[PDB]
């Protein structure tokens, strides 16, 4: 509700909750060279 | 959104539709932070040089949203306006510098699989991903061309940061440390944008670290829609960030 | 286009 609001934000119930990836935020994650 | 492509149910939990009542019309995109805040863009609520001036009771909410035209029963949910705060120091006159606002709803949503907030940046996520060529994802129910040409679902395409340098190259507008640009460039050989409709909508990156999804941006302006040589902006949600967490404060509850 | 809202929510 402002940064630190909701311990449960940005983890979708369809998705990360289920641990099922969307078609393209591989793309994404892809393009974050230098972080992992 | 231009060369997007349908977003999976569920897909942006966070995404909400500003709704006009009367005509019924798509005004633009925004986002669930909480269960009783949204975030949008300043713009598409206060705009003097187009007459724009909506106040709490010309518009609707609906969230959980994935069929552009349809009352998606059982699914979408439907919240009235408390009140809507614009950023004091919105800039329409000259472009469109802290273009956010919120808005309260009247009563808090219930969250289901449909519907979820996304989170808000915090200073080490911002540094560490908000950088060039890093791609975040916008999503909305805006025209699908520059010139319709509108999608029947929500639609969704993933975009790179574009350096500061050539934000400003491309551009005759002073651009400001409040926004930054997103776009593939002349060259590079994908493309795509947001377009009319679109504005207000969020622009999300996931962590790497946490896996969590974060509002990095709000779509706010362009010069047409997927034109080359040309990117969007998009304001910068932490860098007003502590204007947000303010009104949150003081309003909340 | 839209296809109708309930009442409820227009009042
Ligand atoms: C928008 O309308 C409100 C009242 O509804 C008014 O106070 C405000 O001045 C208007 N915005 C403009 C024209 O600057």
């Amino acid at each position: 509700t402002f940064g630190s609001g909701e311990a449960d934000c940005g983890l979708r119930p369809l998705f990360e909750k289920k641990s099922l990836e969307d078609k393209t935020e591989r793309e994404l994650l892809e393009s974050y060279i230098d972080g992992r | 959104i231009v060369e997007g492509s349908d977003a999976e149910i569920g897909m942006s939990p966070w995404q909400v539709m500003l709704f006009r009542k009367s005509p019924q019309e798509l005004l633009c995109g925004a986002s669930l932070i909480s269960d009783r805040w949204v975030l949008t863009a300043a713009h598409c609520l206060l705009y003097p040089p187009w007459d724009k001036n909506f106040t709490e009771n010309d518009l609707l909410v609906r969230i959980g949203k994935h069929s552009r035209t349809r009352y998606e029963r059982n699914i979408e949910k439907i919240s009235m306006l408390e009140k809507i705060y614009i950023h004091p120091r919105y800039n329409w006159r000259e472009n469109l510098d802290r273009d956010i606002a919120l808005m309260k709803l009247k009563k808090p949503v219930a969250f289901s699989d449909y519907i979820h907030p996304v989170c808000l940046p915090d200073r080490e996520t911002a540094a560490s991903l908000l950088q060039a060529g890093y791609k975040g994802r916008v999503t909305g129910w805006g025209n699908l061309k520059e010139t319709w040409g509108q999608p029947s679902v929500l639609q969704v395409v993933n975009l790179p940061i574009v350096e500061r340098p050539v934000c400003k190259d491309s551009t005759r507008i002073r651009i400001t440390d409040n926004m930054f640009c997103a776009g593939y460039k002349p060259d590079e050989g994908k493309r795509g944008d947001a377009c009319e409709g679109d504005s207000g909508g969020p622009f999300v990156m996931k962590s790497p670290f946490n896996n969590r999804w974060y509002q990095m941006g709000i779509v706010s302006w362009g010069e047409g829609c997927d034109r080359d040589g040309k990117y969007g902006f998009y304001t910068h949600v932490f860098r007003l960030k502590k204007w947000i967490q303010k009104v949150i404060d003081q309003f909340g509850e | 286009d839209f296809e109708e809202i309930p009442e409820e929510y227009l009042q």
